């Protein structure tokens, strides 16, 4: 399996594996799981409560010293009661290292922000605001950030659709850029790609 | 940075927006005559950086 | 490249550089616009026997991520990797 | 082999022509209908037939790699030649 | 594997500081920059002289797109829509029936050149060579629904460039 | 304390910014799409899907292209037991119908049955 | 050697740099004794605090102790020990060794769905 | 059916901040229309605030009614100070729309739409 | 095979440092030029 | 292939406009080191992943 295919890296896994343990013992508290993917990322799934005691924790612990906020991502997923999936990526410049804290809330959970450790994020989970919806709770300027400003909706939510519900035109009735309804000249076509084959024997969910 | 997008069309036919970089390896091999070109580029290029 | 001497020296003299060794305009020296025709190289499974795609299947080794620990001693403390090296400064060219 | 409905406009090779009633013809006053005047069902009409001495031909529309995937065509039935299913071009078997 | 730029210690001997006291008062530096401007002010200058020059391209280059024929009238285009389902912009729409001599053809081949991002993927995704993206860049409307090409319009640009795509086609082959 | 007791039904409806019209005039139908009869693989089976009535296509005028002016015409949700997709219908205000999954009944299969002694279960030819 | 300037900007050169490690060090060790003894985190910071204090304690010279605490320059080593103890003083304040606040939900952390 | 509240605890210190958002943009309507100069009266704008207002007026969830008032305090943010256009102020007024068929019967004339 | 590849000893070296040639004169040279520049306006 | 480049990092001083200056003109010296590096180091052999 040499040329083509991509080479593990096992020391790194038995690494980050262990440093998963050590966070996971330290703080039993809020670390839901903890697991290393087979390119060798280390995940730290936890309660969003401790968003804050986690977050201050990676960052000013000499054996992590995260000082690096790298990405603050949401991700819908609407099949789980707890829709939305915040994901921080965080680099130990120190260490030479990344880990990934994944948390969860619904439409109407208030997750803590973490502006109080790393300002970076004071941009980022306002876009989780804008996109999502995520209200982020003490917050310094918590608003929109990408979207038009009278805009209606969270749009990378999964419910939401490709195009919007409007779309602008200028109108010389009334001198002014206006909103209307979305009408598309062609519609977005839907392309059903899937095979009904099953592609990776490894990721076999159990039936009923 | 007219000439390095010379380079970017010789090797993809888009000068800005090749699609040439994919997952798997680059889409095209390089076209015979690029690299000396990338040579002749280089060779002269640390003298516009002197006078920038 | 067509320029006479005198303005030639003149540049030279104003720019404090040696410029006609390095012109940025092209000329001659670059490649032809008609190449000959290549013949690219086949890859490493262009093989006639010992190439069963099972043996070569980079898709089907990923595995689903090891759950490290799930919620259903005097052991040392660790990092996630050890310290990074202290950077060596250039032997080319430091500013020093 | 392009044609002209009533109206005057030409017919396409799909057979395309606006009718006399619909409005949609004011999108060519004052401008043309581009229409393309090389019928290709007329162009692969006017390639012989080839007589080959094999049962089953190979065709890949010339060129090499710049025709089409190569197929391989049967040639067992005398009624009906055997036409390519990409570039139209039928054979024939000769005996 | 590092250098530190912008970390000179200056010298502090009266020779540097005159030096540097002469570059103050005499505007040295302000001279050097007069310079390399009065240099470039006698260099050949870069510009080609469009329109009757132009600018240099490859065999490569993604522009206008045709669909092409086959070397006896016949289009290429055997209505497969991998051209479309591989359109990263959706420009392509595609709609066929079989014609009157049973042969799989498009009737409806568009494409919209202003959701088009040209990145050819239809003409290397393209199994037979039909669509193909060609060297016409120079194709500029003056109304947006010039730019809804239909297939009368492709055929023809097919028609009207094939004499240079297919030596492009030709001199690029063996790299794809 | 710091948790409040909310005994109401989950309704988001004002929070989503979707308008009245494509909230209590749409039927979403929640469904695990049938297998294709051109294919024996049944990964497509597998999933619920929560879909919705199709509005109007019509053509457009200057191409033929398929105008149209439903933004939920191509939004396609999955969902991996039915309950959850009828409590994401539910909590967006959504009128649902929901057909239940259709699994093959288990058959009985057994090849010395073609070439049987007495029984109608032979092939006449293999 | 009084050495003229870290590099990193904002970081000023520290003149006693082994005084203040060590009263940084226990400091830290001080604070962190009001942890249980039973939680992870006391056990593994003062296992690394006592390794540094006793690096610090045993190298006179500045530069062979930025070779051996492993952690680069002095200054922001001096750092990490102020980072470390204000973190230790609010692990005092969270409680985080104590059991899982709740459980997540059945299909909460399963991908793919 | 515990849940981590926004800002109220019940529906009465919801029903307070959504009575001092109404407060804030009653106030800033007659600003509005005249630095935005709006072609609207200052009771036009008043009753659009009526009618935002009493469009969700049917919610008892307090989370729900806490995100729509720091929903209304971020569109009066943008409305203060003037990120919003004439143009975004004057979207909640639907004008140049053509008003929609209500009964069943010029709904049934007009196309498939229930 | 036939492919695009360096030849067969490589290119040639290319530069890549600064170069700033360092011209002109002294300043105890310049002011020189200019005292004496003045003293020859002042005769 | 980085790890087979040969280069330096420029590191400014003081955190300003003119230190990030020229770090990102020694970046473009340094970018023709690799460049140079990459021309004389291109090995033969196929451009995609041989993964059909
Ligand atoms: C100073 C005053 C001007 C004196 C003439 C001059 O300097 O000519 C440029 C002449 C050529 O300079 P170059 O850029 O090195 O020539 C390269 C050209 O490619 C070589 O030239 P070329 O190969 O391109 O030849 C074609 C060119 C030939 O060039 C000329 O005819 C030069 C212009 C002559 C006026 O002719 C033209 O392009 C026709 C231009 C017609 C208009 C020119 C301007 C007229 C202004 C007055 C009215 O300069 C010198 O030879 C050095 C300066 C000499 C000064 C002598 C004392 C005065
Ligand atoms: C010019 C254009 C300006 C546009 C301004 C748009 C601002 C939109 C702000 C919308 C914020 C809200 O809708 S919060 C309202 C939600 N409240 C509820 O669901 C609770 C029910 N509320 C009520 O019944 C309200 O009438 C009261 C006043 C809170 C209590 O009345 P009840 O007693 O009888
Ligand atoms: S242009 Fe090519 S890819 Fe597109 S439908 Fe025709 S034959 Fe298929
Ligand atoms: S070049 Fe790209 S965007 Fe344009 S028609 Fe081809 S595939 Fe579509
Ligand atoms: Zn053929």
């Amino acid at each position: 399996t040499r040329p083509t295919v991509r080479p593990r890296n096992d020391v790194a896994h038995k690494q980050l594996s262990a440093f998963g343990e050590y966070v996971a013992e330290i703080l039993p508290k809020y670390v839901q799981q903890v697991q290393v993917s087979c390119f060798s990322e280390l995940e730290i799934c936890i309660h969003p409560d401790g968003v804050i005691p986690v977050l201050t924790f990676l960052r000013d612990h000499s054996n992590a010293q995260f000082k690096s906020l790298a990405d603050l991502t949401a991700v819908d997923i609407p099949t789980r009661q707890n829709r939305f999936e915040i994901v921080y990526n965080l680099l130990s410049l120190r260490f030479n290292s990344r880990i990934r804290v994944k948390t969860y809330t619904d439409e109407l959970t208030p997750v803590e922000s973490s502006v109080s450790v790393y300002k970076a994020a004071n941009w980022y989970e306002r876009e989780i605001w804008d996109m999502f919806g995520v209200f982020f709770a003490n917050h310094p300027d918590l608003r929109r950030i990408l979207t038009d400003y009278g805009f209606e909706g969270h749009p990378f939510r999964k419910d939401f659709p490709l195009s919007g519900y409007v779309e602008l035109r200028y109108d010389d009735e009334v001198k002014r850029v206006v909103a209307e309804p979305v009408e598309l000249a062609q519609e977005f076509r839907k392309f059903d790609l899937n095979s009904p084959w099953e592609a990776f024997p490894a990721y076999r969910q159990p039936p009923e | 940075r007219e000439k390095m997008f010379e380079f970017y069309e010789r090797v993809s036919g888009a000068r800005m927006h090749a699609a040439y970089v994919r997952p798997g390896g680059v889409h095209q091999d390089l076209p015979l005559g690029l690299m000396d070109d990338i040579y002749e580029f280089s060779k002269n290029f640390s003298l516009r950086i002197d006078e920038l | 490249a067509s320029a006479t001497r005198l303005i030639q020296g003149l540049r030279n003299w104003a720019s404090g550089r040696d410029l006609q060794a390095k012109l940025q305009l092209r000329y001659q020296e670059i490649s032809k616009r008609t190449q000959p025709p290549p013949k690219l190289p086949v890859g490493p499974s262009h093989r006639l026997s010992n190439n069963y795609y099972c043996a070569r299947d980079g898709r089907r080794e990923a595995m689903p991520p090891s759950i490290v620990m799930s919620s259903q001693s005097e052991k040392k403390a660790v990092s996630p990797a050890p310290p990074i090296k202290r950077w060596e400064l250039s032997q080319d060219e430091p500013y020093l | 082999g392009v044609r002209t409905s009533p109206t005057g406009e030409k017919v396409t090779h799909t057979g395309q022509v606006y009718d006399d009633e619909d409005y949609r013809r004011v999108r060519f006053v004052g401008r043309q209908k581009e229409v393309n005047e090389n019928f290709a069902i007329d162009l692969i009409a006017e390639q012989p037939v080839s007589q080959v001495g094999s049962r089953v031909i190979s065709c890949d529309g010339g060129g090499g790699a710049l025709g089409h995937p190569r197929v391989y065509i049967n040639l067992d039935k005398e009624t009906k030649t055997g036409t390519c299913g990409y570039c139209g071009l039928q054979f024939r078997q000769q005996h | 594997t590092y250098k530190y730029v912008n970390l000179r210690e200056p010298s502090m001997d009266m020779k540097s500081v005159t030096d540097r006291a002469a570059q103050t008062l005499l505007w040295t530096e302000l001279i050097r920059g007069l310079g390399m401007t009065l240099s470039y002010l006698f260099r050949e200058p870069a510009t080609i002289n469009y329109p009757f020059e132009k600018g240099p391209l490859s065999p490569r280059f993604r522009g206008e797109h045709a669909l092409r024929r086959y070397p006896s009238g016949e289009e290429r285009c055997i209505a497969c829509k991998l051209c479309e389902a591989v359109c990263p912009a959706q420009a392509i729409t595609i709609e066929a029936e079989p014609r009157a001599d049973g042969s799989r053809r498009t009737t409806r081949y568009d494409i919209d050149m202003t959701k088009c991002i040209y990145c050819g993927f239809c003409q290397e995704a393209c199994p037979v060579d039909a669509i193909v993206e060609g060297p016409n860049f120079e194709f500029s409307t003056e109304t947006h629904e010039e730019l809804l090409y239909n297939k009368e319009k492709l055929l023809n640009n097919g028609d009207k460039w094939e004499a240079e795509i297919a030596a492009n086609i030709q001199a690029d082959y063996l790299y794809r | 304390t710091q948790l409040i007791t909310v005994d109401e039904k989950l309704d988001i409806t004002t929070l989503t910014g979707v308008p009245e019209e494509h909230i209590k005039t749409r039927k979403a139908r929640i469904f695990v799409p049938a297998r294709n009869n051109m294919q024996s693989g049944v990964n497509n089976t597998k999933k619920w899907k929560m879909e919705f009535d199709t509005r109007e296509r019509w053509e457009n005028p200057l191409m033929g292209w398929a105008s149209t002016a439903d933004p939920l015409s191509n939004l396609v949700l999955t969902f991996s037991t039915k309950e959850d997709a009828i409590a994401f219908a539910e909590k967006n205000g959504w009128s649902y119908d929901v057909e239940e999954r259709k699994v093959p009944k288990p058959k009985s299969k057994s090849y010395g049955a073609n070439f049987s002694w007495n029984k109608r279960t032979r092939v006449s030819t293999k | 050697l009084l050495k003229k300037t870290t590099g990193l900007v904002g970081l000023a050169v520290c003149e006693t740099p082994h005084e203040r490690l060590k009263i940084l060090y226990t400091k830290i060790l001080d604070v962190l004794g009001h942890i249980p003894k039973n939680a992870a985190y006391r056990k593994y910071t003062e296992q690394i605090t006592n390794e540094k204090l006793s690096i610090v304690k045993a190298e006179p010279d500045v530069k062979k102790l930025e070779e051996q605490l492993q952690g680069g320059q002095i200054e922001e080593v001096i750092l990490q020990a102020e980072n470390e103890l204000s973190l230790a003083r609010k692990m005092i304040q969270w409680k985080p060794w104590e059991p899982l606040v709740e459980e997540p939900p059945a299909s909460q952390w399963k991908w793919p769905i | 059916t515990s849940v981590k509240p926004i800002f109220s605890r019940d529906m009465n210190e919801a029903k307070r901040r959504v009575r001092e958002l109404y407060r804030a943009w009653y106030r800033e309507v007659p600003n509005t229309v005249h630095l935005f100069q709006l072609d609207i009266s200052v009771k036009q704008g008043r009753d659009k605030v009526r009618e935002m207002f009493k469009k969700n007026a049917h919610v008892t969830d307090p989370r729900v009614v806490d995100l729509l008032v720091i929903k209304g305090k971020m569109e009066l943010e943008e409305t203060i100070n003037v990120w919003k256009q004439r143009t975004h102020v004057m979207r909640f007024f639907h004008e140049t729309e053509a008003p929609r068929p209500k009964d069943f019967l010029s709904k049934f004339y007009v196309g498939h739409d229930p | 095979v036939k492919q695009d590849m360096p030849p067969v000893g490589g290119y040639g070296p290319i530069d890549y440092k600064r170069n700033l040639p360092r011209r002109g004169l002294s300043g105890y040279s310049m002011f020189a030029v200019g005292i004496g520049a003045l003293l020859f306006g002042y005769w | 292939v980085y790890d087979q480049v040969e280069f330096d990092v420029p590191i400014g001083s003081r955190g300003d406009c003119y230190d990030r200056y020229l770090c990102r003109v020694e970046e473009m010296r340094q970018s023709i080191r690799i460049i140079s590096q990459c021309l004389n180091k291109m090995p033969p052999g196929e451009i995609k992943v041989d993964d059909a």
